[PDB]
């Protein structure tokens, strides 16, 4: 069944006039609240 | 939609006035390409 | 209590009055802040915000951001449920966290119909969201014109 | 086919052990088995 969700609308101008970039608002969102997989490390001799 | 596309903001100018898409540009849904036309008959058509 | 936020949003009209019959709490909030009245509000169960109001609902609950019915109502175009609302004295200049009020939402979904009603009741044209945004600005924006000489 | 008498052997690192420590290992078995001429000729690791 549908749920609720959380709609975050980001505002194109007042981030333009602040002079931040949409793509580090998305990311930084998308990084703290989904994860995000960066790149892999060898953990005990196995790449993870 | 064509409306949302149109209103996409491109830049604010020196003086608070805005720059949207419908200012450079015409928005209207149309094909991917426009090489290939049918007719059945005489008459307009598609077909597969 | 929980049954009746379910059964509102359900617009499972005879099952809100057996509960409302049986002393369920009918301003009772799920974890959003949402009454029956707002989930009523949302999903247009017209027939039970009106049995909501009458067993004496709060007409201007607000969820954890601010939001009132009156703010759902109006802004998925239910024109019906924001007269009732109005009538039982929503108020229409409410803003939730954002400023955003009633009449914003309703503009930016070009509800002419609704627009009208709220300006009816006195909403403010010239209030301005946390963006200093007027309903008119969004009427502009969205390239609106019928919308846009409404608000003059 | 390998010819020879010829067997092939793998010696493996089933636990966290590394290259060093399987190296090591590598060099006691190679030990022990020159200890059979008997019955043992020419064990030698394939690799460098």
């Amino acid at each position: 069944e549908d749920t609720p969700q959380f709609k975050i609308d980001i505002d194109q101008e007042k981030a333009q006039a602040l002079g931040v970039s949409i793509n580090d608002i998305n990311t930084t969102l998308g990084a703290a609240w989904g994860g995000s997989y960066v790149n892999d490390f060898i953990d005990r001799g196995r790449v993870k | 939609s064509t409306e949302e596309f149109g209103k996409i903001l491109l830049k604010v100018n020196q003086d608070g006035s805005r720059v949207l898409l419908r200012d450079v540009a015409k928005i209207e849904l149309g094909g991917e390409n426009y090489d290939i036309i049918a007719e059945f008959n005489g008459q307009p058509a598609s077909g597969l | 209590g929980k049954k009746l936020l379910e059964a509102a949003r359900a617009g499972r009209d005879d099952e809100v009055r057996i509960l409302m019959a049986n002393g369920a709490d009918v301003n009772a909030a799920d974890v959003v802040g949402w009454t029956p009245l707002h989930l009523a509000a949302y999903w247009g169960h017209l027939e039970i915000v009106e049995v909501l109001l009458k067993n004496g609902a709060d007409v201007n609950a607000y969820d954890t951001l601010g939001s009132t019915p009156l703010h759902l109502a109006a802004h998925f175009g239910h024109l019906e449920i924001v007269e009732v609302l109005l009538k039982n004295g929503a108020d229409v200049n409410a803003k939730d966290d954002n400023g955003i009020t009633p009449l914003h939402l309703a503009a930016n979904r070009g509800h002419l119909e609704i627009v009208e009603v709220l300006l009816k009741y006195g909403a403010d044209v010239n209030a301005q969201d946390k963006f200093g945004k007027t309903a008119f600005d969004i009427s502009i924006n969205n390239g609106n014109e019928d919308l846009a000489e409404i608000l003059q | 086919l390998g010819t020879a008498t010829g067997f092939d052997f793998e010696l493996i690192d089933q636990a966290g052990l590394g290259h060093e420590k399987l190296t090591q290992a590598r060099n006691q078995l190679l030990a022990e088995a020159a200890k059979h001429p008997d019955m043992l000729t020419s064990v030698r690791p394939n690799g460098l």
